[PDB]
This record gives C-alpha cells, structure tokens and sequence, in this order.
C-alpha cells in the first residue's frame, strides 16, 4: 500500500478566499474530478492491504510450547512482551523503514488519511499465518487447519520437491541447523546487503516529494505580481484582481492536476505490486509452488510472511 | 453428484445476493458513465468568458473581441478532453490487467486443473466452468473441502526388523490400538504392508519411530499354500 | 432501538491449533464448493 492522500482544492487553490472560489466555480467540475481520483485511490490502498493480509479465516496461535521439531522460529514468532506484538525481524524493519514538512503540508488543505487496518491488526494477520503455516502446514489455506507434526510436514515438502522423505528424517538435525543457521543470518542480512527494502523507502520518499512539489507549488507566481491572494485581494480592486486571481488559479490547478495524475500512475503500480503480493501469499505461504523462482532461488520448501511499513516481506525457505 | 447440484443450485442464489463480486461489472460501466458525463457537463463552464455558448460569442463580438472569448473557451474545453483521455488510458491499463488475469484464468482453471494455491477457488480445485457477464466472465469454481477432521496418533517410521519403515504414500496413522497407513486427504486405512512402505536404514536414527508389525504378502501366501501343500500331502501319504 | 455504534474490527475467530509431536488431523468426509468469481475484461 501507499499513503492515502486527501486535497481540498479550495484550501489549495483559494484558500479562504471567497473572489478567488467564486472565480474557480467557473472551471466547472475538475475538483469533484480530483476529489473522486483520490478517494479511489485511497479505498484502493485499504484494499490492496486487505486482499494482501487478510487470507486467514481464523486467527490461528502456536500452542504455549515452542518446539517445532527443532526449528527455530523464535525471531519471526510474535513476542508478547511488547505493546504490538511485534515479531523480532518486523520490530527491525518497522525500526529500519520510518514514515516542518508534514505540519505545512497539513496547513494547504493536504492532509493525509490513516490506513483502515493499523500495524497490530497486519502483525496480528502475519502472525496467525505464520502459526497457520507451522501448526498446519498446507490444510489451513484448503479449509479447516489440521494439525501435523513440524518434522512431518517437512518431510511432505521433501516429498513436494522430489526427495523421499527418509533423507528429512535421517537428516533432520542437520537441516533444523542450516535452518536455524539461515534464519539466524536473515536478520543481519536483510539490512546489511541491501537489495530490496529499498522498495518501501522508494514509496515513501516518492509520497513525500509529490506531497511536498504540490505544497511548494503555492509559491509560483505563474505571471501574476505575486504569489499571495491576501496581497493580491489588498493591492488591487477585483475587476484588476481576477487577472492575477486567475493566473493563479491556472497555475494551482495545473500543479493539482499533476499529482493526481502521477498519483494515479502510482497508485496503479502499487496495485499490481499488492496483486503480486497476495498471489505470493496464497501459493509460497499457504502451500507449496512448483513454479521455478517464484517463492526463491531453488525447490521452495516454504515461505514465512513479516509485515513491514507499507508492505510485505517474504522469507522462502528453498533446498538447494 | 448430489453435492455438486446443491451447490450449482445455490450459485444461482448467491451471485446476486451475497454481492461481494458483481459490482466490478457495474463500477466498470458506472465509470465509463460518469466520464462521458462530466466531458459532456464542462461543456457548460465559461472558463473565465462572457458565455459558454460559441454561437452566443459569435454573435455579440466583431472577431478581433471574439477571439479572446473563444479562446477561453478553448483552453478549457482542451484540457476537459485531456483528462478524460489520461484518465481513460488509466482505466484502459487496468482494465488490460484485469483481462490479463481473466485470460490466464481461462487457460489454468478451465483448460486444466491448476495446483496454484486460490488461484481456481479456495480449497483444491477439481474444475472451473465460464459464464459471460456484461463487459466480463464469471468463472463457476468448483474445488473439494475436507469436512469431518479426527484426531490421531501419528509416527514418522515404523519399526520392524531393526530397519526403518516410511510410507511410500501416505501416512502413519493410529486411533490408540493398531497402526494402519492412510491417504492424506481422506481416512482411509490400510495394513502396514511391505506394498506400501518402503526400508530405509536401521530404527536409531529417526526421532519418533514406533515398534509395529509390518506384514510381509509373500511370507504369509507362502505359509497359507504350505499349508494346503501339507494338507494335500497328507491325503495321501499319511 | 436501532442506533449507530463504533467498534474496533474483529480480524476473526480465535483458534488455536492442536499441535503436538505426533498427533494428525485427517479428514473422513469431504465437500463439494462451487465459488464465484466476476472479472472485469
Ligand atoms: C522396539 O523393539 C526393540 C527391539 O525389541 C525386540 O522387538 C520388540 C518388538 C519385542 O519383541 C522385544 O521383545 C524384542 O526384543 C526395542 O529395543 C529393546 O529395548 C529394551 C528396553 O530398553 C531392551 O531391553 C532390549 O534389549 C532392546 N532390544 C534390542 C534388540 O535392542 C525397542 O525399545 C522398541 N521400541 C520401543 C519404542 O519400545
Ligand atoms: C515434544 O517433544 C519434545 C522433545 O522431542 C519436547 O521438548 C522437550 O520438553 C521437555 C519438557 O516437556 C524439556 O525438558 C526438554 O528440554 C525439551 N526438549 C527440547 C529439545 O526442546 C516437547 O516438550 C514435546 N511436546 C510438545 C507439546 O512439543
Ligand atoms: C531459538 O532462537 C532464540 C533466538 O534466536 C535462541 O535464544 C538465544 O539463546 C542463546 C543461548 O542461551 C542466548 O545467548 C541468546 O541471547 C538467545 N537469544 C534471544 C534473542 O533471546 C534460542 O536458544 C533458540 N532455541 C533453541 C531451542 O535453539
Ligand atoms: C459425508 O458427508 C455427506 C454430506 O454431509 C454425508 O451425507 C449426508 O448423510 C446424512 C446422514 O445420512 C443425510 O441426511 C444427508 O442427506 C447426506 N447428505 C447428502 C448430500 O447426501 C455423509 O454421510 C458423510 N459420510 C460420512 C461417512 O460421514
Ligand atoms: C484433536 O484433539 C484436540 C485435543 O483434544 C481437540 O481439541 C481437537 O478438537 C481434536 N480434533 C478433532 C477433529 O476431533
Ligand atoms: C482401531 O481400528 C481397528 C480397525 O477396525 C480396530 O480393530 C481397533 O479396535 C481400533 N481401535 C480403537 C481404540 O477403536
């Protein structure tokens, strides 16, 4: 998802002018057009969380004992001990990707709308498929959750990846080790090697330089004498006004009528990218995919979801 | 059958009543209306001229006085048709993903059976059938659900001879007494059979296996026909 | 009396899977589901 963005033209364009609003009645309907393009975009927004997150019937929880066969999954389980219930590895990157600009902004009719599900509700979500994905394997996204031992449904994933399951069982120390090894390493390598988590920083960064190029747009005078309708409306009597006014308007209008478009694009670009999201939710999360590459480098064994700033993080357990 | 009619009887309830789905169609065409509206509604703004009619303009100025009328006019009625061609090539690209996806559809859950997880319907899809709706397709899933889960008793291996036995397809399953090896979709047990398990090493390195009998065809028919062999020997010879 | 009322959403029932070292789940019935999905071409 992105940041839902609200623009009251008249604040932006005439703020608090009634000459200027009474002279911008005269371009007809563009800001119902513009109010209605970010409103879409918004409801948008809250849906791609939506189909990206809630994919569980019932908020599944691990029972009180942790043992899972040997695995360790400690840093990508919940942890109680917080007000949200934030795992390790989503506290890191929560803390990592962070959201005066804002307060000027807000004071030219830009104000931002919250996100319908807040960060416990998404980690309240991660978590119940994560204990879904472990307590039940694959059965939990097919109907109910039927419970199966952690070493068995690993040996089915062996069987899924075309190795008979004796080589998990014969094997399994090991493999709980090189997993817990890997699982270990993610929380280094996920903010030392870069990569990706560059992407929802890209979001952010491309959120706050459209909201702050419309903001600072106020200060064209775009061919009047100044940039400032108080000055305007004070140095001149209206029927030498409304030239100036309407420069203005031209101006502002125009500078609205970039970022929704660029908005739109963007919005479009993140609904794709939340469409690919959910499809990796349902086929690397709630079961096992046989499509090369799509859930990682090498046989996808399973897949781990955290929740991260206005998106999703995917740790793919592959055997290579 | 019958469960496949019930539901197939209820689809015809549940399209138009649940809702949820449907108003893609209706948004679609309630857009497509709402543009042409309002391209056609800023034919009534001045934009900043005396009158938003041409012919009115025309005949209340000389040319040289008209033109600066007619030119207001133009400016915006350029930039009206300017938006709604950016915001209909928007809609186009998303459309062009939609039918995208409706394709892909078509080939994976009509033209086969599709292993990818929700992609045909939640749960296990066995078949999908397509319908046409007004400006787009209505895809009938029809998948299988477990219903009635139980618990059991449930072991990695089985213990023999001093060798590991796994289960060539399937799993161990036990309901407290006796050991049978059962598909995992759906109880149905079966004998631990040397048919349907497979050896694998000895019996001390796989956490969680179990002492159990593991029956062995040959051994048994071979015992079964010795029998008759010394029955019919003993007709005879004794 | 009917009136309009604000609350917090619910995300779902509560459950709680019955994980142990060896015990199973496995279905003895099954069900037939016919869904619907409407997209726009
Ligand atoms: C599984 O069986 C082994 C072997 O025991 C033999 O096979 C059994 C089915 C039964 O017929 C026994 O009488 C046979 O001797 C068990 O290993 C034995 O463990 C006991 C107790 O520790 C020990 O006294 C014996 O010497 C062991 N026998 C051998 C051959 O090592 C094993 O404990 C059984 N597994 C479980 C989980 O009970
Ligand atoms: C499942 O079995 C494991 C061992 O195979 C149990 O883990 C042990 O639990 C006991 C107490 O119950 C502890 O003293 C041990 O230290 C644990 N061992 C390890 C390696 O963690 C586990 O408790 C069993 N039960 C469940 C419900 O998982
Ligand atoms: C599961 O993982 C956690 C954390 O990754 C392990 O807890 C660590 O245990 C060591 C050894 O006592 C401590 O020095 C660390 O400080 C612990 N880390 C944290 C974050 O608490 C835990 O031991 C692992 N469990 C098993 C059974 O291996
Ligand atoms: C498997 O499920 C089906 C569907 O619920 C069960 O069939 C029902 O059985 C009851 C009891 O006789 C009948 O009243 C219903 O009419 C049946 N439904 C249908 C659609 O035929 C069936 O009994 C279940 N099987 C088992 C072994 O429990
Ligand atoms: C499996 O056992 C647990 C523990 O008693 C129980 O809560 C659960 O309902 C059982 N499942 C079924 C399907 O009977
Ligand atoms: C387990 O199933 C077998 C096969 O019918 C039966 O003989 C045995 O008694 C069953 N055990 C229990 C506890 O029901």
């Amino acid at each position: 998802s992105m940041t839902k963005t609200s623009v009251d033209c008249t604040m932006y364009i005439c703020g608090d002018s009634t000459e200027c609003s009474n002279l911008l009645l005269q371009y007809g309907s563009f800001c119902t057009q513009l109010k209605r393009a970010l409103t879409g975009i918004a409801v948008e927004q809250d849906k791609n969380t939506q189909e990206v997150f809630a994919q569980v019937k019932q908020i599944y929880k691990t029972p009180p004992i942790k043992y899972f066969g040997g695995f360790n999954f400690s840093q990508i389980l919940p942890d109680p001990s917080k007000p949200s219930k934030r795992s390790f590895i989503e506290d890191l990157l929560f803390n990592k990707v962070t959201l005066d600009l804002i307060c000027a902004q807000k004071f030219n009719g830009l104000t931002v709308l919250p996100p319908l599900l807040t960060d416990e509700m998404i980690a309240q979500y991660t978590s119940a498929l994560l204990a879904g994905t472990i307590t039940s394997g694959w059965t939990f996204g097919a109907g109910a959750a039927l419970q199966i031992p952690f070493a068995m449904q690993m040996a089915y994933r062996f069987n899924g990846i075309g190795v008979t399951q004796n080589v998990l069982y014969e094997n399994q120390k090991l493999i709980a080790n090189q997993f817990n090894s890997a699982i270990g390493k993610i929380q280094d390598s996920l903010f030392s090697t870069a990569s990706a988590l560059g992407k929802l920083q890209d979001v952010v960064n491309h959120n706050a330089q459209a909201l702050n190029t419309l903001v600072k747009q106020l200060s064209s005078k775009f061919g009047a004498i100044s940039s400032v309708l108080n000055d305007i409306l004070s140095r001149l009597d209206p029927p030498e006004a409304e030239v100036q006014i309407d420069r203005l308007i031209t101006g502002r209008l125009q500078s609205l009528q970039t970022y929704v478009t660029q908005q739109l694009i963007r919005a479009a670009e993140i609904r794709a990218s939340a469409n690919l999201a959910a499809t990796k939710m349902s086929e690397c999360v709630l079961g096992q995919s046989k499509r090369v590459d799509f859930c990682g480098k090498g046989y996808h064994l399973m897949s781990f979801p955290q929740s991260a700033p206005h998106g999703v993080v995917f740790l793919h357990v592959t055997y290579v | 059958a019958n469960q496949f009619n019930s539901a197939i009887g209820k689809i015809q309830d549940s399209l138009f009543s649940t809702a949820s789905a449907l108003g893609k169609l209706q948004d679609v065409v309630n857009h497509n209306a709402q543009a042409l509206n309002t391209l056609v509604k800023q034919l009534s703004s001045k934009f900043g001229a005396i009158s938003s009619v041409l012919n009115d303009i025309l005949s209340r100025l000389d040319p040289p006085e008209a033109e600066v009328q007619i030119d207001r006019l133009i400016t915006g009625r350029l930039q009206s048709l300017q938006t709604y061609v950016t915001q209909q090539l928007i809609r186009a690209a998303e459309i062009r993903a939609s039918a995208n996806l409706a394709a892909t559809k078509m080939s994976e859950c009509v033209l086969g059976q599709s292993k990818r997880v929700d992609f045909c319907g939640k749960g296990y899809h066995l078949m999908s059938f397509p319908q046409s709706a007004p400006h787009g397709v209505v895809f009938l899933h029809v998948t299988y659900v477990p219903a009635q889960e139980k618990n059991f008793t449930t072991a990695p291996a089985i213990c023999h001879d001093g060798k590991a036995h796994f289960p060539r397809e399937g799993v161990f399953v036990s309901n407290g007494t006796h050991w049978f090896l059962t598909q995992r979709n759906f109880y149905e047990p079966q004998i631990i059979t040397t048919d349907n398990t497979f050896v694998s090493g000895n019996c001390d390195v796989v956490i969680g296996i179990v002492n159990n009998t593991v029956y062995d065809p040959l051994q048994l028919e071979l015992d079964s026909f010795k029998e008759e062999l010394d029955k019919y020997f003993k007709n005879h010879t004794s | 009396s009917q009136s309009i009322i604000a609350y917090t959403m619910s995300l779902g029932a509560e459950n709680s899977v019955a994980y142990s070292n060896n015990s199973i789940a496995i279905p003895t019935n099954f069900t037939i589901s016919v869904t619907t999905e409407i997209l726009p071409v």
